[PDB]
RNA sequence: UUCAGCGUUCUUCGGAAUGUCGCGCAUUGGCA
RNA sequence: ACGAGAACAUGCGCGACAUUCCGAAGAACGCUGAA
């Protein structure tokens, strides 16, 4: 997708999404049992809430025939960054996830591109983050 | 040879889900979407769905022979109206039922008030054993939306036309008390043929009293 | 699943928090009346713009930011009480423990606006006791209670003295009975078992924390005034403002010294200004008891109720 | 082939909350929205929820088989009333429960009293060790709201109909003692079912005795 | 929404900008204690948020595109409630004057539209969210 | 002795679809 | 005076059946601050 280049110039892609989940995967033997911990404590439910936010914007644009992002869609994107910021402030693990995956930075790029394809590409990357988080847990 | 055109509207009393597959679905999105016209991206009610549901209801009303395996074993009225396929007894269908298309007026009624044509419905299934709920999202067409319908009746035998139309009315009556599409036993696909318009578009047959 | 009627009698006034706190400026309290008139803000505003006194209101609140009581202003402008009734939603008696009420905690009400006790609140109160399932227990929302049984009770902190805090809470009055329906599954819950658990949890609360609280001079004054009724059995504290010894299972499961030390550590971690500065475990943890009084000067323990179960 | 039509009202005895998903929420506002009809933006009771709760209540009441894993393993009465997708034993559902829409009578009643259809309840989860709380704001349909329920029954076997309607009456009784929607064990979802008219809309079946 | 003094638009980006401008480190006893708007805490901000949220729910349940009369009265009360809070607390006063919320409510009143009120609610929501983020 | 409330949580964790069919029949071919 | 001419890949057929947006969750914890 070539969505973004991260600090040190690494590309953002579905393969990158698998790698970012892999780097932030630790095995902590809590109560003897080995337990997988992603992004220093990110939970499935928090990531699902973040995925729900993307879905509400996605159903609008994905259904929409028009390529350029609608002004309300751009509003929802700005709200998404406000929700990202809120969840990052309310949970350190979510802040770590946003910092490592650069999802908040990408939404600004999607607003700059004003393209359905870059939006669909951002949605794909977020979905891969969720899918890989499920696979590596 | 005459052709009578029945044009009208079908109104979604309760949310309508006629599924259409072929597309991989995004994680967390709707697992089972509705069939939509590709060009307009607007939902459509396939003529095959309407024809099959009407034929099934009419066959149940008229009656089924014990152990009826095929659709060509239906009553002669049903084979006359909807068509037959028997070897040496191929009956051309008098009814050609077209795909219903979302009404422009319903589209305007939804574009104003800013309402989406389709609604996501969040259900779950609760296991008999673990009592664990597994969720799902299904797309449905909203109640206010209306679909324009178009049907052609061919007057091959002028004598049976009245009776045939009676059958059609009976079938439509059944379809009004039944549902359309999928999930209709849990509250989906209730419709009504509120608008009808019957006109002999081809030929010289008299459709004034039809 | 057996169904048992659940009658709750409030020994001490109970405030279930709607989630709304109102400043003195918003409501009308007359000390001589001992009555507070709850005022719907937008209507009052509209009234004051109609009368042309809105500018005067704004100047009044600016002049005295710390004390913005409506009563004073309305009296200053000589506005008649008949004039007030238009923007007054309801009126409730006030059990002041001090003067002027500083703020009011409003009781929970439904969309119809009838006062009721959420079955969620009762369920949680029971669950705190019964832990040691919870889908089998069913608690229903309370039958709506008459507003005649709701009054404002002052919050008093009782620890070596009785200090009226600046908190006022609309509360179900003492004597009032609240009716709930409880459904339980024989294979998980027995009503004798539930009642016995509640009694044992009360006893643990009494012997580990309540007696030490009474020993303080403020507790002695609270007891002398009638704070502890003789009947206080099955006791559940459903009110907000009840305290830390309830709503937590430390005193129900841990030794008195161990429970005190653990709760003290919890309070030091959560409240670093009151307990964090402290370096030793005090006589009672938490230090302060919560208490309401009345015009007859009879003291009540906040949010204390008696639960009756009938087949 | 007869279709019997039952119409009536479901009345909210206690605040009723049926969960809906994908609804954006403001920080500090309602975070648990109830299901709403997209067109009128009014609370709706999904026929899927009613059918699931009635089927589960009836199946548990007559008695689940030990180690039951699927819904298709229910008692034959439940399978005949609510359907069955069992491989080689597919059974039709005679009950067609539909979406219950917010009645105009209850809506006008509320508008007279200037009351909103959906109340907001404030609830919290308190830790029983640290006493830390997590506040939640939920949406419940206001008590005294009524919903128009519409159920279609299909007369496949004339003999079975009386026992089937007895089972439907039992399921209605179960759902009255039981709740509908979520958080029922915390008081939410108590409901009442009243009947307007049981009429045979298709066929010649005599539904007056029912 | 509206344009502030010196020709700056009110946006969620502007919400982030105004929240980060008033952030000050002010380390105490070798420990970092972040202070916003000269000591504004999260409790005051949440109180103001509840004030907003009541009218937000009232408007969101409405179907018309024009604010009803009771909504306008609630907005007038909101003006009164902000003034009472700004009076008692200097930090709330500074937050209100820097975020121009007490003027945005008048802008919403003059526009008399559902969309403008929803956007103003989003702006206040972004203020709260960015205050949480920078805390 | 008076004057005041103040601070902190704002939703959380799970479950994110599954199972079933995945074209059939006639002509054609094949056998006779 | 075209290995050509004539010849509808057509007929029949519901993307459908089964499935609770659920389970757990007390709006309440500390009591202090200023003069």
């Amino acid at each position: 997708m070539e969505l973004a280049k991260t600090k040190t110039g690494e590309m953002i892609d579905l393969n990158f999404a698998r790698k970012v989940v892999e780097e932030n995967k630790r095995v902590k033997d809590n109560r003897g049992r080995q337990e997988i911990v992603l992004f220093n404590g990110l939970t499935t439910s928090k990531l699902r809430n973040l995925l729900e936010l993307i879905n509400h914007v996605y159903t609008k644009v994905y259904n929409s025939d028009d390529t350029t992002l609608s002004e309300d869609v751009r509003d929802e994107l700005e709200y998404l960054k406000v929700k990202f910021a809120y969840e990052s402030g309310r949970e350190p693990a979510v802040r770590t996830f946003i910092e490592k995956t650069y999802v908040d930075k990408l939404v600004d790029v999607v607003l700059k591109k004003n393209t359905k394809k870059i939006f669909l590409d951002y949605c794909k990357y977020f979905e891969a983050l969720v899918a890989y988080a499920k696979f590596y847990r | 040879y005459s052709k009578i055109r029945i044009v009208g509207k079908i109104d979604v009393l309760t949310g309508l889900h006629i599924g259409g597959g072929g597309e991989t679905s995004m994680i967390g999105a709707i697992a089972s979407p509705v069939v939509r016209d590709p060009y307009s991206r607007l939902p459509i009610i396939p003529g095959s769905s309407i024809k099959g549901k009407m034929r099934s209801l009419l066959a149940k009303h008229i009656g089924l022979i014990p152990g009826q395996k095929m659709h060509n074993q239906d009553a002669p009225e049903i084979l006359r109206l909807f068509g037959s396929s028997q070897k040496g007894a191929i009956q051309s269908s008098r009814l050609q039922i077209s795909d219903a298309f979302f009404s422009k007026a319903s589209q305007e009624e939804f574009d104003k008030k800013d309402l989406a044509y389709t609604e996501t419905k969040f259900e779950n299934t609760i296991s008999r054993l673990t009592a664990v709920a597994n969720p799902r999202q299904i797309e449905r067409v909203t109640r206010g939306a209306s679909f324009d319908f178009h049907i052609i009746y061919n007057v091959e035998n002028i004598n049976e036309v009245m009776a045939d139309f009676e059958n059609i009315k009976t079938a439509i009556h059944l379809l009004e008390n039944d549902y359309l599409g999928g999930g209709g036993t849990r509250g989906n696909g209730r419709i009504r043929f509120v608008i009808d318009s019957i006109d002999t578009v081809v030929g010289d047959f008299d459709s004034s009293n039809l | 699943e057996k169904v048992y009627q659940v009658k709750l009698k409030v020994y001490g006034p109970v405030h279930i928090g709607s989630g709304k706190i109102i400043r003195k400026q918003e409501y009308i309290y007359d000390r001589r009346k001992s009555l507070a008139h709850i005022v719907d803000g937008p209507n009052l505003v509209k009234f004051l713009n109609k009368k042309g006194k809105f500018t005067a209101y704004l100047q009044y609140l600016n002049t005295t930011k710390e004390r913005a009581d409506l009563y004073t202003f309305l009296r200053q402008e000589q506005i008649d009480t008949n004039d007030w009734k238009t923007f007054v939603l309801y009126t409730e008696r006030v059990n002041q423990g001090k003067k002027g009420m500083n703020d009011l905690h409003l009781f929970v009400r439904d969309g119809r606006g009838d006062l009721y006790i959420p079955g969620s609140s009762l369920k949680g109160a029971l669950r705190t006791v019964l832990e040691g399932a919870f889908h089998s227990l069913s608690i229903s929302d309370s039958l709506p209670i008459d507003p005649k049984n709701l009054a404002i009770y002052q919050k008093i902190d009782i620890n070596k003295e009785l200090k009226p805090m600046p908190l006022y809470r609309e509360c179900v009055n003492v004597g009032t009975t609240v009716e709930f329906t409880m459904k339980i599954n024989s294979d998980d819950w027995t009503i004798e078992k539930i009642e016995k658990q509640i009694q044992q949890a009360y006893l643990q609360y009494w012997n580990k924390w309540f007696v030490g609280m009474v020993t303080t001079p403020g507790g002695k004054a609270f007891i002398k005034g009638g704070g502890l009724p003789s009947v206080l059995p099955t006791v559940l504290f459903l009110g907000g403002g009840t305290g830390f010894p309830s709503k937590t299972t430390h005193y129900l499961q841990k030794p008195k010294e161990q429970a005190q030390k653990d709760i003290f550590a919890i309070l030091q971690r959560r409240f670093r200004n009151v307990y964090g500065k402290m370096a030793t475990v005090p006589k009672n943890v938490p230090m302060v008891l919560k208490g309401v009084n009345d015009s007859t000067n009879k003291w009540y323990q906040q949010g204390v109720c008696l639960l009756e179960f009938q087949p």
